[PDB]
């Protein structure tokens, strides 16, 4: 049940720095509480990696970059818990501010491997309508029948090889459409986990 | 604010009459109004919500119903512990406003 | 079938900019410079916002005239600079005359001029969305390989002429291949070249009185 | 039963603070987005604050929209409710329920049930 | 052949208590849970294994081990914990 | 080391505490060298 | 799943009284209430049945015996019921005094049918570790995953053929490690059953 | 909530006996390992007696170790201690709460929460 | 617990009316047969009226049959009993208690839990 | 798990009106509270449709009739609740009165698509025993197993066609034997729900 985005899988470009399962190990960000107060969240493709060991050395110190990820959220929920989850790969994620100031903070544009809670996600923070979401790629996450889901996405970009420190390719955003509801005695924050995995990664432009 | 107010300010009835108590909405306020009914001294209860239906517990003897912007409630028959205040609450103009009051004498 | 196709979609060449060579009263210019622009109109926006790459040629029409619709026989210079050439800034300037920017010299009462743009973007196709800073606040989102170039329009003349002459630039889109498709733009357009929304959120769908009334 | 009883009210001289507590039990109150209404000498209930779900989002109406300050303990099971320079006329009986604009799947609890009512 | 580790060893936890890792409810992300130095044979949490005490009738060892955990808690409990391991190298991490 | 990844959430009705229980052994690769006596 | 002590089945020694299926019965004894306070229980091996049925007409009316078994326990627990027990079959279990007199009463080494309770458990009451316990034949009960533990025990001792009321040859402990859990409004005492079959048994010296 | 209430007590000639009883609910009073504490009128919080979860364990510290007999109903949910020829120096608002050295799982609760203490 | 409180008593004229409310709760009430006993001024408990666990099923004994209208709200957790024109010689403590007839797993809990009885 | 009542398959009588899937659908009737004070239902076999869509205007207008069905009861029961039903398919289920006039009311021996409440399901209304209605096709509902009872009758008569708004062949009858129970804070009525298929139906005497 991985949905493959676009029916590609990631791949190398035809014959570079190519790493290896040194990079491409299972890279398990912090969990975030789920209340039923909660909005949402978004993390940008390779800024959420660009501080994390050794990718942040990789990408920090090149020039070029060119890789796919296997976005994997999970919901260690309880069977008492209720809910439902969106979670879409949105390629080139531009952020929207609201004017009554007219362009967005840095840290909501590239908010690191923290991800940025959505301040208005019925409209996806971008203007466009988040009902719409789903001809992106997505996955439900539905606590009555499944609490994961996987996402393999390839790199999608105009110019073969881009900057990794500047251009962030997509955006993986988590919002519960259902809220979140229990009865009295129960864990009042479903934990959200979050594992990347970069494959076929590929780097060029050393220091 | 949509300033939903009831008509009638005081009324009095008798133990085996129909009340009727609207409140009359300004502006599209949609099926989002509730009624409160409120003791002497004690607490406000809730009897409607979304104008139609009745809570879990209330007695059959009180029934919401909805036309056009004149939003009201209507009791059966008017048995006893009904000669109290009450009250009309809307929730979908955001600052949330409430009517007056239908005190029932008898 | 083949009526909602992507290259049928785009087709039917639309206005994308109304330009005015101001040649009399207080505005002597004899001269304008438009900078090709496809999301000049919302409508045609929306509809270019709802992919995120896409590759195409343009063929430019100008449906020119003054300004009571006569066409009299005066000479008209439309000159392409290129996107990297240093634009014209007067009526009587050098670049008016540089062979690498071509020039098509037509006369007011002549069949409108019709050429065609070829697809001039250093990366592989346009992107009206793109994440990220150039240039490794007043930048986000501002990529500089989807400029076209510019059109300069100017009256072949010596002294002010006294005539406007209000140009109708008619762009249509060929070979166009699209990918990534996107939700469709629900708010308004608040400001151009961003994605900003105001405060006040507009509901998609009409609100009804009731969920089970029809 | 959704059990809420509100206490801590009393006399105050023009200016000055004064919180007042809603103290909730059986009931989830981790999920519920309560609210403040107020009942004036007059018996017309206006509304007062409100608080979302999670204690994070918040309401004000043009009663306070500056002055009055809400909170939610959401471990001690409690509401609070500031009264920073209360004005002359805002004498009431400050009741408190639940119902929130915030909470999605809201719209059905809209102060449902109440509490008891402190007096100022 | 695997034996409990006495890892919960403390001053004053006394009994079988000292065989049992307490994972809680309230105790927020990020936070630690336990930790024990992998010395089968150095007075510590292995000194309660059959290889912490026949490690100490030799002088000197060396192989691979191995730690199998088990959660004793209600069949509905969920959650996830991270289980990171550290080379004689570096020392105890600091943070998830 | 053992970090507590995401929290540890329960339905209604059930114990918010519970315990690990850690095992030790010694792989098929390992060797011991000149024996001596303990210090109990 | 059966723990198949020392990969040995019991058998008959080659070629005295062999009973059958009329012996070779399903004794269930008495269940026992498993509490928190619950410290755990022993029975030795071929006490358990001095009294109970035809084993116990074959083992007090003979002189020789010998006999593997297949002890069988079960806990009857709900599911939001928590803990642990460690179930293993000690050869040659001799329990042991605690000085603060110097020798264990016969009710605490001949429990009987219905098990004598640890007054210390974390030394097995025979001064070595409980810790250690699991280099005896064992199998976990751990009620998130499964609630039934079965050992096969064949006849381990030095002559062939020894007594049935002197010498019990091994004893099957029950010990609770991760103490039971309950939240209020539960079966506040998990019952735990105990199955005895004896395999291949042999007699001899009648009367 | 872990509601616990003591009651029973009052004024006794020196030497006879006084029960205690601590009935509290809320929370499974069949897991938990309930303690006596006592409050001096010095204001010093002196650890009275224990039992363990199930009514079979109990130390006694050197303030009674054998006149103080605590029990446990634990299907009547409630707590007992006994005053057997209470001592002259032994009067104290004798307090009840969570917390014992037995039930493993324990150095968590040990004395999470409280009752309110009756005075003697 | 089964927690009941009888509440709505007190003096009334021979002939007319006088209700009785038996609030319940900590159990639940909806698929208990409750039922009610009064106790006389000579300390004789004596079966006043039943009612089946939806409300739909009602025993009366020789006492009222014909008199006496007991009810269930079942929703507001309440149980009522009328006194309709009540007889002289009628003055007791209504106890209001579980257990009846119907409810076919019954016979178990027959008045297992009481309330508190209030006054004529 | 379909009881084929007497082991026969509803048959078109060999060689009138014969319907196809437009009257052979699934009638689904409307739910029923099963309360813990609730004793029971049972609904007419040709009666419970005479007047519902199409079977309401092939069986009126006509003057001859035969068709099986395919009674499919199913109880939409939580996992904390108990109980057990008897659903059982009586031919020739002839309501008895209950002197203390003397004959049953139309209201009890035909009583729509609503079915009758038994008013003493001890004697199933009828004299005969509860305790022996198992001879009749029947099949348990037992909420702790399964939630689901599906029966299939074939026509059972003398004659070969017969009317269809005088005659009514069998009744399916539904019991609580166990009744049901629940801890506070659960849905007080669990629901059940009847779908109704005639199967292999024929017509004649039109008008």
């Amino acid at each position: 049940n991985i949905v493959l985005s676009y029916g590609e899988w990631p791949e190398y470009c035809p014959s570079p720095t190519r790493p290896d399962v040194s990079v491409n190990r299972f890279y398990t960000l912090s969990t975030k509480s789920w209340k039923t107060e909660s909005t949402g969240w978004y993390w940008k493709f390779p800024d959420v990696l660009n501080d994390t060991g050794v990718f942040g050395q990789n990408a920090q110190f090149h020039y070029l970059y060119r890789s796919g990820f296997c976005m994997h959220v999970q919901c260690n929920a309880s069977k008492f818990h209720q809910g439902a989850l969106l979670v879409a790969a949105i390629p080139e994620f531009v952020i929207a501010a609201s004017s009554p100031g007219l362009y967005p903070d840095f840290a909501h544009t590239n908010p690191g491997k923290d991800g940025q809670e959505f301040r208005d996600p019925y409209v996806l923070d971008a203007g466009i309508p988040l009902s719409q979401a789903l001809i992106f790629p997505h996955q439900w996450i539905n606590l009555r029948t499944n609490n994961c889901a996987t996402i393999i996405m390839p790199y999608i970009n105009a110019l073969p090889f881009d900057s990794a420190l500047n251009h962030s390719n997509f955006g993986l955003v988590v919002i519960p459409i259902s809220p979140l509801k229990y009865c009295n005695g129960a864990t009042t924050e479903v934990p959200i986990t979050l594992t990347i995995a970069p494959l076929n990664s590929e780097f060029s432009g050393l220091r | 604010d949509i300033q939903m107010t009831q008509s009638p300010s005081s009324l009095s009835a008798s133990l085996g009459e129909r009340v009727s108590l609207t409140c009359r909405a300004s502006q599209d306020i949609g099926s989002r109004l509730n009624w409160l009914q409120q003791e002497p001294d004690g607490t406000i209860k809730r009897l409607i919500y979304a104008t139609s239906s009745l809570d879990s517990g209330v007695p059959k003897r009180f029934s919401g119903s909805r036309s056009g912007s004149y939003y009201s409630l209507t009791i059966s028959s008017l048995e006893s512990e009904d000669f109290v205040d009450y009250y009309c609450l809307q929730y979908a103009g955001f600052p949330w406003t409430f009517g007056g009051g239908t005190k029932l004498e008898i | 079938v083949n009526e909602a196709s992507v290259e049928h979609f785009y087709s039917r060449a639309g206005l994308v900019g109304v330009v005015e060579v101001k040649d009399s009263g207080t505005s002597l210019d004899g001269y304008t410079v438009w900078p090709i622009d496809v999301m000049g109109f919302v409508q045609q926006r929306r509809k270019l916002e709802l992919s995120t790459y896409m590759r195409f040629d343009a063929e430019f029409t100008f449906v020119s005239n003054l300004n009571n619709s006569t066409t009299p026989g005066m000479l008209l210079q439309y000159m392409y600079v290129p996107p990297g050439a240093p634009k014209p800034d007067s009526r009587k300037s050098y670049q008016w005359q540089t062979a690498t920017n071509p020039s098509v010299f037509a006369k007011l009462s002549d069949p409108p001029p019709q050429v065609s743009v070829p697809f001039m973007s250093p990366a592989t196709a346009y992107q009206w969305f793109y994440d990220g800073y150039p240039t490794f606040n007043l930048q986000y989102g501002q990529c500089p390989n989807n400029m076209m170039g510019h059109f300069a329009i100017r009256t072949v003349s010596e002294s002010t002429t006294g005539k406007n002459i209000h140009v109708r630039v008619y762009m249509r889109i060929k070979h166009v291949r699209a990918w990534v498709p996107r939700p469709l733009r629900s708010q308004a357009y608040m400001v151009k070249n961003y994605p900003t929304y105001s405060q006040t959120i507009t509901n998609t769908a009409t609100d009804r009185a009731s969920i089970t009334t029809t | 039963e959704v059990k809420l009883v509100e206490s801590g009210g009393g006399l105050v001289k023009p200016g000055g603070s004064l919180k007042l507590s809603c103290a909730a039990s059986g009931f989830a109150f981790s999920t519920y987005d309560m609210s403040w209404v107020r009942q004036t000498p007059e018996k017309r209930l206006e509304w007062v604050a409100t608080i979302s779900s999670g204690g994070s989002y918040t309401y004000y109406p043009d009663s306070v929209k500056g002055r009055f300050t809400i909170s939610r303990d959401n471990a001690r099971n409690t509401l609070y409710l500031q009264m920073s320079s209360l004005r002359s006329e805002d004498t009431a009986l400050y009741y408190c329920a639940r119902g929130g604009p915030y909470d999605y799947d809201g719209s059905f609890y809209t102060m449902d049930y109440w509490g008891q009512g402190t007096s100022v | 052949v695997e034996t409990i580790l006495e890892v919960n060893n403390t001053t004053g936890t006394t009994g079988v208590s000292r065989l049992l890792i307490p994972v809680r409810a309230q105790n927020n992300v990020d936070q630690l849970c336990a930790s024990f130095q992998v010395d089968p044979g150095r007075n510590g949490p292995w000194q309660s294994t059959m290889v912490g005490q026949i490690c100490r009738y030799y002088t000197q060892w060396s192989g691979s081990l191995k730690v199998t955990f088990m959660f004793t808690g209600s069949f509905m409990a969920t959650g996830k914990m991270l289980i990171a391991y550290t080379p004689p190298g570096s020392a105890q991490p600091t943070t998830r | 080391t053992i970090w507590y990844q995401t929290n540890f959430v329960v339905p209604p009705d059930t114990p918010t505490e519970a315990n690990i229980i850690a095992l030790g052994a010694a792989q098929k690769n390992f060797t011991l060298k000149l024996c001596k006596d303990t210090d109990e």
